[PDB]
């Protein structure tokens, strides 16, 4: 698990992998971890995935509701306020490491949210298990006001560090680019690792298994 | 919470909802119950069915235990929930003290339930009355009644419903000791009372007896026409 | 359909073209249908005199 | 042409049809006066 | 027209009306006061009068202007006892917006919320529905100034010119003739046209002690209340 | 304090719920409006006149979206509307947080109607005084529903509410059929709003919102001025 | 405050009470429904009120509501009041099914609903429901059953009952034409069309103006068929043929 984001000269770039690893066993290979908040605010989840899911449905429901009441665009500090108000109340028992990002009227805004309620604005964040390697990439090669292709390069390489250096990380890199007018969510950005092809054809045929009782019921 | 005193005193000392509820008791179907020495006999009159569709759901004679059967009059809705609470209570007695419930005890539960129900807030009192017939331990058959004020009250015979005072005037003018000699003779006294009731074109009776050891037993309408046949025959030769 | 006002226009145009092409009783009939049609319109603002 | 108003709109039309023949100065009431009248009295049926 | 307790509680008449709120509209008119607010091209002016009949009374405590938030001003008509409580509700709910959201509440959102609270009193048949009115101003980003008025009926609307109270209908009849010429309005034009509304409908030609003017302008978005010196400057500026 | 805990609406000796009978007249004094579904989506048209030139018509709105594909209008009074609007705004979210899906329009009406009938029986409250028109194109087909203060509902092809709806529905009976388009329902919706409108129907005298398979939206006075253009 | 209380709970000086009798006055208008059976299956006939030419004609039924997987009801009275009742006893059947993992006996379902209707008639200071409805269903204990609810809160076992505007006039012919156990579920259909022919004051029997649902026991299904509008009118003209020769032969 490695999620990261950055603010370039115009917008916000978000990136993650697709791995859910139950213990030391790979459960999922296509686990999307980037989630809708608003047409200008997304989030990235980490930790207890169901807690992140039921949180991010609730708050984006509250912003669909609230922005649907106000009749205008939401703000990033609103969702930041709701999350840091509720997680302090749930006292860290709900495990959710979050990356909040959105480009409102005031522009791009990025926050890192910890499950006890501590938040901060930073130009670049790395959360997850292999967040250390990606933070080394951002620290080594960060520059303010880079362009978005340099941003996609840096975020992609930063995820790739956790891909080839973390056990519980490494699959297809999901990206999203947010600007003042453009929203680009895309899951299959690259395939860094594949599966080897099979050699011995192990195909069994019909009749190699003893069946005790067969039952047929027609449908329509 | 709907806190409101409904039962209020009158300036001459009366309870209007009670005396109106007893009128609603006074228009229900007439039920007559008498006790023998070994077998009790109770029954309702004025079935007033459609006589072509279902009839097992309109039964107004229940049992609270094996030894306690119950009839009533009034409006049918309020009665059966009191029957329901009485079944939980009488089963709860066996959850307490091991014996079957005595009919005096369950009538104190009914009347004691009813009075505080007239005493509380936001509640019209009940619009029912009951004849509770029980054959207790050591085989002493007895019965009671229940006023809508909640006064349990024993008898040797009783009759409530629409047209009950004239029926009670028949019961005092016909109740002897030798009428309770034979059990079917007491059944002939009950059918004599329902025949001395009102109209009741033949099929208009539902009787149930107990030999103080059995369950309730309802005769199909063949001993109704048979006992009515020997009653009309005995009155025919007597005339 | 829903409109009534254009019916007066097309019956009036028929009453133009039958007498203009020399069909006097059918022009009288189409004009008469324009009369009993035009009897129910609340606003014939200029089509009143155009019919007249 | 009349879809059942009552027996009073019958006289309400057919008395009124003479006003058409009189306002065009006839001495015989014609059939187009009546269809010129039903669409007016039934317009009053269409009035409230 | 009437049946049952519809003359007493908030239920429907046989005409479909309800008499309690429209009884409470003229409860504003029992206050004996009329306020005017005019929105400018980059400003918003609230002018109202005051009547201090006693030298034993302190004239610093008769203010119907209330600074709700740092950039939000309001004026109250109606009765003082309901009005000050409504001001307390507005301050409290605005602070609750700032805690729940971390930014400044829009004035249509706030007046929407106060109209929602005022809906409840006429919505029930229990409570006395607050016979006083409500006027607010606001400077809004990508909207500039905007003026809102909430009645005790829970209705609200954005205004361009604003009159409320005793001379309300005549003052609005003056202001519609003021606006229907469609003149571009500067700050002191909105001040002068603001004073000449009630100065002619009321026709007082007062000295600067009997009124009070709150104001906000795009330049300094703080709601502020004028000093009687500069009020006298606008007053002698009005006298040509 | 507390409430009242007694129902102020009883059955008449004639067997009528009298406050509901008066609330229907309160709807009958409401503003006239109509709505027509025609083979791709629903057109909702209302009639909104400011009482004076001092008002901002761009401040409040009659056409109200409930979710992505559902819109709603009314014919009644103002302050009763926005409350149950906000309630429906909530009820869509309590659907969505369970099912992760937008609600069917029928499933919304099943809850809103239960709110209104639940409210007209409870103690110490006057019932509502508005009627609603609800639109939505769920699973291809559009939908057009109508509620009442008593809490029932109907599925209309086209209907009218507000003032003179008894004439407007006769106009729609002589007007509509099954095969029309959304812009056709726009045109005949202007044609029936002009039946009871004032002398001048400008871009702000009305407010029209429409559903598509793309979902519900609301018109601006630019293209609504284009619709009032070449009308009648 | 007590000046405003209308006392919907107290009795009349003649012993009765007026509120639920006014509700039972209101139940006579606005609806016409009946149920009939003598054999395998049971029919509910419902006369539609809204017959305006602009209705989408959806929701699978008008006054018919499937309660369990083997029972249903036809409802009459205030529809908005009925809506809480339908889903109200619907999860009571579901909590029976959750409680015992078994389909519910139809009678003890009806008792449980009529208790809830009985409570508002009894205390609380609450306007009761002016809703009366029938009950169809099947069980393993007594097979096909028929029950009738009343706004007072009492029920009753029947086989054939109309609660229409001319309900007693219908019952007067119901006890004039029947047979105990032999009226098969086509003869009771043709009888039912004769009944709604009588109580339907609007003549000629518009097939869109009626609703008829059947409940049969298929082996593990209990098919609750909801007949379409293509087989109504053939039964209508089927009645029309025999009534004309039946008239002319006399």
């Amino acid at each position: 698990t490695t999620i990261a984001g950055v603010v370039y000269k115009d917008g916000i770039v978000l990136g993650a992998d697709t791995r859910a690893t139950e213990g030391m066993v790979v459960a999922d290979k296509n686990c999307s971890k980037i989630h809708f908040i608003s047409p200008n605010i997304y989030c990235c989840g980490a930790g207890t995935a169901a807690d992140t899911d039921m949180t991010t449905q609730l708050i984006s429901s509250n912003l669909e509701l609230h922005s649907l009441s106000t009749g205008r665009l939401p703000r990033v500090v609103t969702a930041n306020r709701m999350l840091k108000q509720m997680l302090f109340r749930y006292q860290g028992y709900i495990g959710a490491a979050l990356v909040l990002g959105g480009v409102d009227v005031t522009g791009p805004h990025l926050y890192s949210i910890y499950p006890h309620g501590s938040t901060d604005k930073l130009p670049y964040v790395t959360m997850g298990s292999g967040s250390l390697a990606a933070m080394a990439v951002f620290e080594d090669k960060f520059r303010p006001d880079m362009e978005e292709e340099e941003a996609k390069n840096l975020v992609s390489e930063a995820i790739a560090a956790g891909i080839f250096n973390d056990l519980g990380s490494g699959s297809n890199i999901d990206l999203c680019v947010i600007s003042k007018n453009k929203l680009d969510f895309l899951r299959p950005y690259t395939v860094p690792n594949k599966k080897g092809t099979r050699l011995g054809r192990y195909r069994c045929e019909k009749g190699t298994t003893a069946v005790l009782t067969e039952k047929i019921t027609p449908l329509e | 919470s709907y806190d409101r005193a409904i039962t209020v005193f009158s300036p001459d000392g009366h309870l209007f909802q009670v005396e109106y509820a007893q009128e609603a008791v006074k228009k229900g179907s007439t039920a007559v119950g008498v006790r023998g020495r070994d077998i009790v006999v109770l029954g309702v009159e004025k079935k007033s069915v459609a006589k072509l569709q279902d009839e097992r759901t309109v039964r107004k004679i229940c049992a609270l235990d094996d030894n306690v059967c119950m009839a009533f009059a009034g409006l049918t809705a309020d009665a059966r929930i009191v029957i329901n609470r009485a079944r939980v209570e009488c089963q709860s007695h066996r959850l307490t003290v091991e014996d079957p419930v005595t009919v005096e005890y369950i009538t104190r539960y009914i009347a004691s339930l009813k009075q505080r129900y007239t005493q509380s807030n936001g509640r019209r009192p009940f619009g029912i009355s009951a004849l509770i017939v029980g054959f207790d331990f050591d085989g002493t058959p007895r019965l009671y009644q229940t006023d809508p004020s909640g006064t349990y009250h024993a008898w040797k015979a009783n009759a409530i419903g629409r047209g009950a005072k004239s029926v009670r005037e028949f019961l005092e003018k016909n109740y002897t000791d030798e009428a309770i000699e034979t059990d079917d003779l007491t059944i002939k006294l009950v059918i004599k009372a329902l025949l001395e009731v009102v109209q009741s074109g033949g099929k208009n009776i539902e009787l149930a007896v107990m030999r103080r050891d059995q369950s309730l037993k309802i005769l199909n309408p063949e001993e109704i026409e048979k006992y009515v046949a020997e009653i009309e025959k005995e009155k025919e030769e007597n005339e | 359909m829903d409109d009534k006002a254009l019916l007066v226009e097309v019956q009036l145009l028929e009453s133009k073209t039958y007498h203009a092409l020399s069909n006097l009783p059918k022009a009288r009939a189409a004009l008469t249908s324009a009369r009993t049609t035009a009897n129910a319109i609340y606003c014939p603002p200029k089509l009143q005199a155009t019919l007249d | 042409l009349m879809p059942g108003a009552s027996g009073a709109e019958v006289k309400g039309v057919c008395t009124e049809a003479g006003m058409y023949a009189l306002r065009e100065r006839r001495v015989h009431v014609t059939q187009e006066d009546f269809e010129m009248a039903v669409a007016k009295v039934m317009q009053k049926d269409s009035e409230k | 027209s009437s049946a049952g307790f519809d003359r007493h509680i908030t239920i429907f008449s046989p005409e479909g009306r309800l008499y309690q709120v429209e009884y409470a509209f003229k409860a504003i008119n029992q206050g004996g006061l009329t306020s005017v607010a005019v929105r400018g091209k980059d400003c918003a002016v609230i002018v109202t009068q005051k009547k201090v009949p006693d030298k034993l009374l302190d004239s610093s405590t008769v203010t119907h202007l209330f600074k709700i938030t740092e950039n939000i001003g309001c004026v109250m008509t109606g009765m003082t006892a309901d009005s000050r409580s409504q001001v307390q509700r507005a301050r409290y709910e605005a602070a609750n917006w700032k805690y729940k959201y971390g930014y400044e509440i829009p004035v249509d959102m706030l007046c929407k919320r106060i109209a929602d609270i005022s809906q409840v009193y006429t919505q029930n048949a229990e409570m006395r529905p607050l016979g006083c009115c409500m006027i607010l101003i606001g400077i809004d980003e990508e909207q500039g100034p905007q003026v809102y008025k909430c009645d005790p009926a829970g209705y609200y609307c954005g205004f361009k010119a604003t009159a409320a109270g005793v001379k309300q209908t005549e003052s609005t009849s003056f202001l519609e003739k003021k606006v229907k010429k469609k003149f571009d309005w500067t700050f002191e034009q909105t001040v002068e046209t603001a004073i000449t509304c009630l100065s002619t409908v009321l026709s007082i030609d007062f000295k600067p002690s009997e009124i009070e003017v709150g104001v906000v302008t795009v330049e300094n978005p703080k709601f502020r209340i004028l000093t009687e010196a500069e009020i006298d400057a606008h007053l002698v500026a009005l006298a040509e | 304090e507390r409430g009242y805990s007694f129902s102020l609406t009883t059955f008449s000796p004639s067997g009528k719920l009298v406050q509901i009978e008066y609330a229907l007249a309160a709807v009958a004094g409401g503003a006239p409006s109509v709505g027509i579904k025609a083979a791709n989506g629903v057109v909702l048209a209302t009639e909104k006149k400011q009482k004076s030139i001092l008002y901002d018509e761009r401040s409040v709105h009659k056409v109200e979206p409930i979710t992505k594909h559902i819109g709603l209008v009314y014919s009644g009074m103002g302050p009763d509307y926005r409350v149950l609007v906000h309630r429906a705004r909530k009820l869509a979210q309590q659907y969505y947080l369970v099912y992760q899906e937008p609600i069917p329009t029928a499933q919304l009406v099943q809850r809103v109607a239960s709110v209104m009938q639940e409210y007209t029986q409870s103690g110490g409250v006057r019932p509502f005084g508005v009627s609603l028109l609800i639109c939505g194109w769920n699973e291809g087909r559009p939908y057009l529903f109508q509620s009442d203060p008593s809490g029932a509902y109907f599925a209309w092809k086209a209907t009218a509410m507000g003032k003179n709806y008894v004439n407007g529905k006769t106009f729609l009976e002589k007007r509509y059929n099954e095969d029309l388009e959304l812009e056709d329902a726009i045109h005949t919706a202007i044609l029936t709003l002009k039946e009871s409108f004032e002398g001048q129907m400008t871009e702000d005298n009305i407010e029209v919102g429409i559903c598509n398979e793309a979902g519900f939206r609301r018109l601006t006075p630019t293209e609504v001025k284009d619709y009032l253009a070449a009308i009648a | 405050s007590r000046r405003y209380d209308s006392r919907t709970t107290i009795f009349s000086p003649e012993g009765r009470l007026y509120q639920v009798e006014y509700a039972m006055e209101a139940i006579g208008h606005a609806g016409t429904c009946l149920g009939i059976l003598a054999n395998d299956g049971v029919l509910l006939a419902a006369e539609r009120r809204n017959i305006h030419k602009l209705l989408d004609e959806v929701f699978f039924s008008e006054k018919i509501y499937k309660l369990n997987e083997d029972m249903a009801c036809s409802v009459a009275g205030i529809t908005s009041d009925a809506n809480v009742l339908t889903n109200e006893l619907r999860l009571i059947a579901q909590r029976y099914l959750l409680q015992y993992q078994e389909p519910i006996p139809c009678e003890q379902l009806v008792t449980a609903l009529c208790d809830i209707k009985q409570a508002y008639t009894q205390f609380g200071g609450k306007r009761p429901f002016g809703v009366s409805l029938l009950y169809i269903g099947w069980d393993k204990h007594y097979g096909f059953q028929l029950y009738q609810s009343d706004p007072s809160g009492n029920y009753g076992g029947w086989k054939a009952t109309c609660i229409g505007n001319n309900s007693a006039a219908a019952v007067s012919m119901l006890k004039q034409d029947y047979k105990e156990g032999e009226m098969t579920l086509k003869s009771a259909l043709a009888l039912a069309i004769k009944v709604l022919n009588k109580t339907m004051d609007v003549s000629k029997l518009s097939a869109e103006k009626v609703e008829i649902a059947t409940l049969t026991r298929e082996n593990g299904k209990t098919v609750i068929r909801v007949l379409k509008q293509k087989e109504v009118e053939q039964l209508i003209k089927k009645h029309e043929e025999e009534e004309a020769k039946a008239e002319r032969e006399k």
